[PDB]
């Protein structure tokens, strides 16, 4: 049906732009691959998983995602029951066969086009009504999903809260922040140091609360798009074609990919240092803690200690006066963490709590995170580039952040590429300049 | 130039008596040393306290003496300060604190002896390297 | 056409192909050496 | 003296940029 | 666009080729394997075996210190069970 | 005459053109590549650098190398039958004889190859601007792998044939020569980086100013291999860059010569700089800067910072990088900042 | 007036302007002008900056003892880190110049404008009816500036660790980077030089091949360039004679005969290679560094047999041990 007289081999999937039937097969077969991975990988992670050993020291990126949702974990991130991990893995792996089935079917057996075999499912790219409708469908499906998290958190068990009063533990959230001023306030937050925008979320109340808003808003906009058409400006602004719509979604993923990179790298709450590694700042903070703890036990007065530059070996001031850790760690004075906060006062690190309220669990916590900073090599050798082979480790925060940046970037390129073609495809010169009517030759010389 | 049993002969106790490890024990210790020590004691140093290393000489001048199998093994159960005038099992991995340091839960007495032997065999092989830091890398 | 067998191209190709596999076989064996 | 020399050459390059762009030879088509 | 040589496509596709090369190609491989696995390679290039970098006690490097009597100096390095 | 019959045969249009040049090219070129691939897997650098350098020892594609001979050898040609190896092959290998083997052979291989360019061009009757261009890679190899160590104490300080073994050659030149601070080097990267720009920008310009000569989207098929009309709008390209950049080409013949000039000129400048590094006539310092820095302990530039990095590089590397010097640097003499 | 705003939009989008000020241009031109003016003034007359936040001002301006090669615009203080530091965030300009204020003002304006510059490289292509994707090629050098000026600081947690705006300042960025990340032993960087070497290589390849296969239309004592007129119909060089030569240099099938397949390769190779080198800096911005083969190959007893990788490590140590003298108080450099 489709061959060289449509596109080149290396552009094969573009022959399916106008084959709704087969183009559905791809998306369903593809969606199976995503479920397949999630499933098969979880079982792979579990098969190597060692209970009496930190997750970040085992190259886990899926089991800690499950742990966050309050599953198989307890006090301090202690792994209790590995069955929920096994379940999530196998259930997925199974559903992949179901999706894969339909995928294969729609692409090589089922109707090559849909418009005739079902006018409801068949579609037209330029059909602004069908597009906003199909969009409306997915806008609801995603909306319910956002509430699926709210349900698990408030009713079906809860989530892992590192900020837990008695120390990190699975907690049932029964007070989601619904105040719009607070919720939507995050979007109005700076993206720089201190004010951290979306990544600055530091409690599950907002997390659960925010998702309630998103869930409703999403379904609300889902119904809106079912029962409407693009306005006036909305039509005279965008380009309406199969490629154009792709491009719009490509840059969208790109943007979210960048946001995700910063989330796993900075955020402490929705990315627990107990399951993942300690965040970048957290580790540098811990070193300052550790040696402040040590030397003080040797009889040193940390409060008045003068470093080489005369700045304050252990403690110094931030640009706005707050008492913070010394050294290069002055850049991470914006770090907040369960282990460190009880030492913090109304003006920053309190010299009195530091002097005699240091708890043993904090000391070894500082030691732990210090010796597990997100530093490593491609061949997985933990430490600085000059370290010696021994400790095989690279923080999960490092793997996730780097991977998702490469993807995010390339998607921004994918964006530019497909958006540039769509504009040329629409206006109709994506295949070369008209030898006869060459536009440039009709414009006055600027010389 | 090989790992002879001549090299795998390390002091068992304070009273001069020695023990001879096997290539199986060495490898096992080396693996176990990576599992629960390397994190802070990579290459015989101490990241969270560079003042004290795993040099045989340093372990000898410890209190009690920790430059032998018995010494190190005791330490791995009930660790103390360099003068021994204070128990530090709360902020240091050990058997009596396996609830706090999960890595130490699996570890059995066989593992302890292997790890202890490794600490004594490495300086015999690496020399100054085992003790020092980046300088000897 | 009635193509020949042994040619200058044949020679060239073999000067690289023959040692290569011999090396590829050699290196493959090295993956099992230890201490 | 040195600072003056550095800025001068720099200022000369920027001046060149101007003339290069706005006072170039008009690129004439075909009949050139 | 063509010369005397027989089009690779035909040769790599001809059954005769594989009938030949199913023998020749693995032969070289096994040969190369034996070259290493029999320790011959070590002697052909004077490459030290894992137990032949130092003497048991010695921790010094056998650095050649003069050009003309190098060969003699090298042999002397092999003497000390290195 | 047998000569013209020999000529006839050589200059015959085959799959792989031989030619008179081939008599020099192919032997050397093959031995050069062969010598490397040989040493890469089998030969060691223990007796010469105290280093493992082969797969046989456990090195990987990155850490493998054919290391230079010992510093004892001097600038000796290290012939297999020379006073050093004395006909012995094994000894020859252990003395780093394969380095001078790869170098000298490869050198003539580069000679033959340019000769090939000259010879083939003549036959086809095309201009030899392909041979002129290839002069830049020659100069580099000559200046770096031959001229430079010829100015130093021995072949030992030449870049060893290998991936990692080249990285240290970089770091060395930084630490010891402050090579980045050399104007000739700056022109070098300016040519290569600028050349990699011309390559990029011109290709993209052409592919996106093309005429439509087909009805498919994959415009690759829609090209006429038999000249005729220009496949891309040179006139449109002109007006484009003239409005986004302010300046634009308008003469394909100049545009392409420029693509020849820039990268070839760059590599040549970088060659001259290396020729100066042979006599150690480097661009290490700025006298005006040092004088103030001495008198004034509060004067600090990014230049002063770098030199401190160099001192660190020299001190910590020299011992294991120059075994023949029997260096012994006590912990207390090693230059160090605070904490680290 | 047909409509003021309607006319305005027509002037902006107009393809009859000497320089195409586009819609992206409306953001580009002001941002770039702010960037360049502040830069020029800074590079010449700016006072020393406490880059490392350790009260140790580094002068990088001409008037303060620098020349072109040494001079630079010093990154903001490490005490500021990733905090936003505009002029209206300082008690005075004196304070602003001391804490490396100008640096942020430049890099932010630049990256913004340079992004719009890419956006404009599409717009003009659209207004002129030519294919886009030229901006896609410019995305590679742009993504490098982003990686070096924004991504690496974000990852490392401070703008003080971004590449300085100067010659010698750039060298410092590299040497230190190599120490902490061992960039030479990282694939993405290696792919980078591959594109860059290859680029210059191919740039010389194509350049030479074409100019050598030019059709004769010039005198013996007349510039061979005049044998071409701006706005020609037919080609000015024998692409079939070019392929004939290069096809014999190596071997026929390893030679291009399709000009479109040629220029695509000419564009693809460097762009893709630099894309990776840009991803390298962005990846090692989260401390996923190059291969660590330190003390890999060891002998039968356990002794460490050094490789070139080890020789590299020693050089790296020297850089590490010596960089930022008085900035460190603790053993591990984790920031
Ligand atoms: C949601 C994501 C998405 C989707 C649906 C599409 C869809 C499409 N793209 Mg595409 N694209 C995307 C993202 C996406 N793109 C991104 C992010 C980029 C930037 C890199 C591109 C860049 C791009 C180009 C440059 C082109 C397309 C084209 C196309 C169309 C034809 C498909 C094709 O050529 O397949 C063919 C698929 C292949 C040849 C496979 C390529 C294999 C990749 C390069 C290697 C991946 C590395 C892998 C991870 C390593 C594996 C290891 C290996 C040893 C196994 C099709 C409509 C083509 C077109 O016609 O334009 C409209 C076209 O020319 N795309
Ligand atoms: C996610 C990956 C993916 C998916 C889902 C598709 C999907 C599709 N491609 Mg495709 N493609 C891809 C990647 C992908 N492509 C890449 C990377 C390239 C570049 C190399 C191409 C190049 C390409 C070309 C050139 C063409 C397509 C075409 C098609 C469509 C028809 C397939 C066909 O001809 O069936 C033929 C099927 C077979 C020959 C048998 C294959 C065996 C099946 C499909 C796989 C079985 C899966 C699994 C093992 C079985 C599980 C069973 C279990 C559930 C019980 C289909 C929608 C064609 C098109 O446009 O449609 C008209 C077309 O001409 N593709
Ligand atoms: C993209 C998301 C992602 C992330 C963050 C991780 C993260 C991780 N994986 Mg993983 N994995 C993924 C996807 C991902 N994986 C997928 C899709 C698969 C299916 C093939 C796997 C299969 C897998 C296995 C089987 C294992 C892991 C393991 C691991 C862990 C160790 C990492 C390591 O050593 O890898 C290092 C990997 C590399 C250095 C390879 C880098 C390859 C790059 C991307 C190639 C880029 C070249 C480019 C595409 C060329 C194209 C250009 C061309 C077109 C011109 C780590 C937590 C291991 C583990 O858990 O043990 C603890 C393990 O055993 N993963
Ligand atoms: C993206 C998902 C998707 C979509 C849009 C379609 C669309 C279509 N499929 Mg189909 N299919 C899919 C996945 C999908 N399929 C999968 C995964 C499989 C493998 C099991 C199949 C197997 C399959 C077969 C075997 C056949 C089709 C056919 C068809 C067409 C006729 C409609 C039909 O059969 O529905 C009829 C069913 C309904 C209208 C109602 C189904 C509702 C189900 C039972 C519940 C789903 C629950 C869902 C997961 C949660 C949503 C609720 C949430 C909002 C709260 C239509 C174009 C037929 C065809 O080719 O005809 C042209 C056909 O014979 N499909
Ligand atoms: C991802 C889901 C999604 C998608 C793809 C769409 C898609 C669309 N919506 Mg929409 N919508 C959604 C969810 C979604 N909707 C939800 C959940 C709601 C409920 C709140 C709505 C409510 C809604 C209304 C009320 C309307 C649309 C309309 C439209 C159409 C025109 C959009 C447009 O021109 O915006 C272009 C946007 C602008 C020109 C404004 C730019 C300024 C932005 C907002 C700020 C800068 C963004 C910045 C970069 C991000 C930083 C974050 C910020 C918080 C700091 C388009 C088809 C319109 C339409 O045609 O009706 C059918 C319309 O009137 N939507
Ligand atoms: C034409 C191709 C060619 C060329 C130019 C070279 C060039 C070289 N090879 Mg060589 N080589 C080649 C092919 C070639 N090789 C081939 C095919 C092989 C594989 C067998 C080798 C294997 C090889 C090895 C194993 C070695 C070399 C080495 C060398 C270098 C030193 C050799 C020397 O002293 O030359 C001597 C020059 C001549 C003999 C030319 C003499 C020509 C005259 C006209 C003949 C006169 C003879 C007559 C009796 C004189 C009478 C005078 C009277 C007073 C006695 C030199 C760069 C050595 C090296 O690299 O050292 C580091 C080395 O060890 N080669
Ligand atoms: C000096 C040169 C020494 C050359 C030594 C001989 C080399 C033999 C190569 C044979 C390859 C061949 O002919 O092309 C194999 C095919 C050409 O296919 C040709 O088709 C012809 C049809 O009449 C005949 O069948 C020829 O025999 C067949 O080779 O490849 C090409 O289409 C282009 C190849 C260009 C390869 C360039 C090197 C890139 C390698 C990629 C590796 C990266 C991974
Ligand atoms: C936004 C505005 C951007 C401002 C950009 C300024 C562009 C600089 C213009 C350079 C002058 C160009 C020129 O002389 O050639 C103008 C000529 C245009 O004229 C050419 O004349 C040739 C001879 O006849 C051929 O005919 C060409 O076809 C014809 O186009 O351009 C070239 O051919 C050279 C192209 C390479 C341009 C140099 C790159 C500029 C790099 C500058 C870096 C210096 C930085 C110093 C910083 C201190
Ligand atoms: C279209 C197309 C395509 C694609 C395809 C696809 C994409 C497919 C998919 C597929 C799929 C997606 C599949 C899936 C499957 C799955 C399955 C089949 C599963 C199974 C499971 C199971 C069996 C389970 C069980 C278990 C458990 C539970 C545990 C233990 C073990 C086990 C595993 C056994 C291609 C490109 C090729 C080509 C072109 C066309
Ligand atoms: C020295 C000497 C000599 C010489 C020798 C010879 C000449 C040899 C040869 C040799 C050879 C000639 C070898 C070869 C080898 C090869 C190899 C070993 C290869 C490998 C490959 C690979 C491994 C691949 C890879 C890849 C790539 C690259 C790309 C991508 C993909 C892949 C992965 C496939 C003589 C005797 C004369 C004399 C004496 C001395
Ligand atoms: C162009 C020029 C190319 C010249 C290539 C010459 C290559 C052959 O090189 C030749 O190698 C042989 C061994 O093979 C050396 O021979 C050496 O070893 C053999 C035994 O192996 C001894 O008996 C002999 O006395 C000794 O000289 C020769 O001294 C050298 O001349
Ligand atoms: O800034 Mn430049 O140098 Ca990245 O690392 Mn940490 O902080 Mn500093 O120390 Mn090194
Ligand atoms: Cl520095
Ligand atoms: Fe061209």
């Amino acid at each position: 049906d489709q061959e060289s007289s449509g596109f080149a081999w290396w552009a094969g999937n573009a022959r399916l732009i106008n084959l709704s039937g087969k183009l559905l097969g791809a998306h369903v077969a593809h969606a199976g691959l995503i479920v397949f991975w999630a499933g098969a990988m979880t079982l792979f992670e579990l098969a190597h998983f060692i209970p009496e050993k930190p997750m970040y020291e085992q190259g886990l990126i899926l089991i800690p995602h499950i742990a966050t949702l309050g599953w198989g974990v307890g006090p301090g991130g202690e792994v209790v029951d590995t069955f929920p991990f096994f379940v999530v893995g196998v259930v997925h792996l199974i559903s992949s066969a179901v999706l894969g089935f339909g995928g294969v079917y729609h692409a090589i057996r089922g109707p090559e086009t849909l418009e005739e075999y079902s006018s409801f499912f068949g579609y037209d790219w330029k059909d602004k009504n069908k597009m906003t409708t199909i969009l409306g469908f997915h806008l609801i499906v995603l909306g319910i999903g956002a509430l699926l998290l709210v349900a698990k958190a408030m009713f079906f068990g809860g989530l892992y809260d590192t900020w837990a009063p008695g120390g990190g533990d699975v907690r049932v959230i029964t007070n989601p922040t619904l105040d719009p001023r607070v919720i939507f306030g995050y979007l109005l937050k700076s993206p720089f140091g201190g004010e951290g925008w979306i990544v600055s979320v530091n409690n599950l109340e907002d997390v659960v609360g925010g998702h309630i808003w998103i869930g409703l808003i999403c379904i609300a906009g889902g119904i809106w798009h079912i029962l409407t058409t693009p306005f006036g400006w909305a039509r005279r602004a965008f380009i309406w074609s199969g490629e154009a719509y792709l491009s719009y979604s490509l840059g969208a993923l790109s943007m979210m990919g960048f946001i995700a990179t910063c989330f796993v790298w900075f955020n402490n709450t929705v990315y627990p240092s107990e399951f993942y590694g300690p965040t970048g700042p957290e580790a540098s903070q811990a070193q300052a803690m550790t040696f402040l703890i040590r030397d003080q036990k040797l009889g040193a007065n940390v409060g008045s200690a003068q470093g080489p530059t005369g700045l304050g070996k252990y403690l110094m001031r931030s640009p706005t006066g707050e008492i913070i850790f010394g050294g290069e760690t002055m850049r991470f004075w914006d770090f907040r963490g369960p282990w460190l906060e009880p030492l913090r006062g109304p003006n920053g690190l309190d010299l009195n709590k530091i002097k005699n309220d240091i708890q043993p669990w904090q000391e070894r916590r500082a030691a732990e995170y210090m010796t597990h900073a997100p530093l490593g090599s491609l061949n997985s050798v933990g430490g600085v580039a000059t370290e010696i082979n021994s400790v095989n480790f690279v923080s999960p925060r490092s793997w996730l952040a780097t991977s998702h940046f490469v993807l995010a970037f390339f998607f921004l390129v994918g964006h530019l590429w497909h958006a540039g073609r769509a504009r040329a495809a629409a206006a109709g010169f994506e295949k070369g300049i008209d030898r006869e009517s060459e536009p440039v030759l009709s414009m006055p010389s600027l010389d | 130039a090989e790992l002879t049993p001549e090299v795998l002969t390390v002091p068992l106790n304070s009273e001069g008596k020695t023990i001879t490890l096997t290539e199986k024990q060495y490898l096992e210790g080396k693996r176990l040393f990576q599992y629960a020590c390397a994190s802070c004691h990579v290459g015989g140093i101490t990241k969270t306290n560079p003042s004290l290393d795993l040099r045989t000489e340093t372990l000898a001048l410890a209190t009690p003496p920790r430059d032998n199998i018995e010494g190190l093994v005791d330490y791995m159960k009930n660790p103390t300060t360099y003068d021994g005038e204070q128990e530090i099992a709360e902020v240091h991995p050990s058997l009596r604190s396996a609830d706090i340091f999960p890595k130490m839960r699996n570890l059995t007495e066989k593992d302890l002896v292997a790890i202890a032997g490794h600490i004594l065999v490495e300086p015999k092989i690496l020399g100054d390297k085992w003790g020092g830091g980046k300088v000897y890398y | 056409v009635s193509y020949p067998i042994f040619t200058v191209r044949w020679v060239a190709v073999h000067t690289l192909a023959v040692p290569t596999i011999f090396f590829l076989g050699a290196i493959a064996a090295m993956q099992f050496i230890q201490r | 003296m040195e600072t003056i020399t550095y800025v001068f050459i720099f200022a000369c390059i920027i001046a060149l940029f101007f003339f290069a762009i706005f006072f170039r030879e008009p690129p004439r088509i075909t009949k050139k | 666009g063509t010369t005397g040589e027989r089009p690779f496509s035909d040769i790599i596709t001809s059954v005769r080729y594989w009938v030949i090369h199913s023998i020749t190609i693995p032969a070289l491989f096994i040969a190369g394997w034996l070259f290493v696995s029999t320790g011959l390679a070590y002697d052909v290039f004077g490459t030290p075996r894992p137990d032949s970098y130092y003497a048991q006690e010695q921790r010094s490097i056998p650095l050649v210190t003069d050009r003309f009597e190098a060969k003699q100096q090298v042999e002397t390095f092999l003497e000390q069970l290195k | 005459g047998w000569f013209d019959i020999l000529d006839d045969w050589l200059k015959r249009d085959r799959f792989v053109f031989v030619g008179w040049s081939g008599i020099l090219l192919f032997p050397c070129a093959y031995l050069a590549l062969g010598g490397w691939l040989t040493g890469t897997t089998f030969v060691t650098s223990w007796y010469t650098h105290g280093l493992a350098s082969s797969y046989l020892e456990g090195c990987n594609f990155l850490t493998v190398a054919v290391s230079t001979p010992a510093n004892s050898m001097g600038h000796s040609l290290l012939l297999l039958w020379g006073p050093e190896a004395q006909g012995d092959f094994t000894r020859w290998c252990q003395l780093g004889g394969l380095w001078t083997f790869i170098a000298l052979h490869g050198a003539f291989g580069l000679i033959g190859f340019m000769l090939r360019q000259f010879e083939i061009a003549r036959l086809v009757g095309v201009r030899p601007y392909n041979a002129i261009a290839f002069s830049a890679p020659i100069a580099v190899f000559v200046s770096v792998f031959l001229i430079y160590p010829l100015g130093q104490s021995s072949w030992f300080f030449a870049p060893s044939f290998g991936v990692a073994a080249i990285f240290r050659f970089l770091l060395f030149f930084q630490g010891f020569h402050n090579w980045t601070l050399n104007p000739f080097h700056m022109m070098g990267v300016a040519g290569v980086l600028g050349g990699a720009l011309l390559c990029a920008i011109h290709g993209a310009t052409v592919e996106n100013t093309l005429f439509q000569d087909g009805e498919g989207a994959s415009t690759f098929r829609a090209f006429n291999p038999t000249q005729a009309e220009e496949t891309y709008s040179m006139v449109t390209a002109n007006r484009f860059w003239s409005q986004i950049f302010g300046i634009a080409f308008s003469n394909k013949r100049w545009l392409h010569f420029f693509m020849l000039f820039v990268p070839v000129t760059g590599l040549w400048m970088s060659a001259i700089g290396v020729v100066g590094l042979a006599l150690n006539l480097r661009s290490y310092d700025f006298i005006s800067q040092e004088i103030r820095a001495a008198e004034d302990p509060e004067f600090e530039t990014f230049y002063t910072k770098n030199l401190l990095l160099n001192e660190g590089i020299r001190a910590w590397m020299a011992p294991q990088d120059q075994p023949h010097e029997n260096f012994v640097f006590p912990e207390e003499v090693l230059p160090r900042g605070n904490a680290l | 007036s047909a409509n003021l705003w309607e006319r305005f939009c027509n002037w902006v989008t107009s393809t009859d302007n000497r320089l195409y000020v586009g819609w992206f241009g409306v953001i580009m031109i002001p941002t770039l002008l702010a960037a360049t003016i502040c830069f020029v003034i800074a590079f010449i007359a700016a006072p020393p900056v406490d880059i490392d936040g350790i009260r140790e001002p580094v002068s990088g301006s001409l008037l303060y003892g620098n020349n072109i090669i040494t001079g630079a615009v010093v990154p903001s203080s490490n005490a500021i880190g990733l905090h936003f530091y505009p002029i209206w965030e300082a008690a005075s300009l004196d304070e602003w110049l001391y804490n490396g204020g100008p640096y942020q003002l430049i890099i932010f304006h630049f990256l913004l404008g340079a992004s719009c510059y890419m956006g404009r490289q599409w717009e003009l292509s659209y207004r002129l009816g030519m294919r886009p994707w030229i901006c896609v090629a410019y995305s590679a050098p742009l993504a490098s500036a982003f990686a070096v000026f924004l991504i690496y600081p974000i990852g490392q947690g401070s703008f003080s660790d971004g590449m300085p705006l100067g010659i010698s300042g750039t060298f410092n960025f590299m040497i230190v980077f190599q120490a902490e990340h061992n960039i030479l032993m990282h694939p993405f960087h290696q792919l980078g030089v591959a594109g860059v070497f290859g680029g210059a290589l191919f740039c010389a390849m194509h350049g030479s091949l074409v100019t050598s296969s030019l059709i004769r239309e010039t005198t013996e004592t007349e510039s061979a360039n005049y044998g071409y007129k701006f706005g020609q119909e037919e080609e000015t060089y024998n692409i079939v004679a070019a392929h004939g030569y290069f096809g014999r240099l190596i071997f026929q099938y390893a030679s291009f005969n399709n000009s479109r397949s040629l220029h695509f390769f000419l564009a693809a190779w460097p762009v893709v290679g630099v894309w990776f080198t840009a991803l390298g800096i962005s990846t090692m911005a989260f401390n996923l560094n190059g291969f660590n083969f330190n003390h890999s190959v060891i002998d039968a007893k356990g002794n460490v047999i050094n490789t070139w990788a080890d020789i590299i490590n020693r050089a790296n140590l020297g850089m590490e041990v010596m960089h930022e003298r008085n900035a460190h108080n603790f053993p591990l450099d984790l920031a």
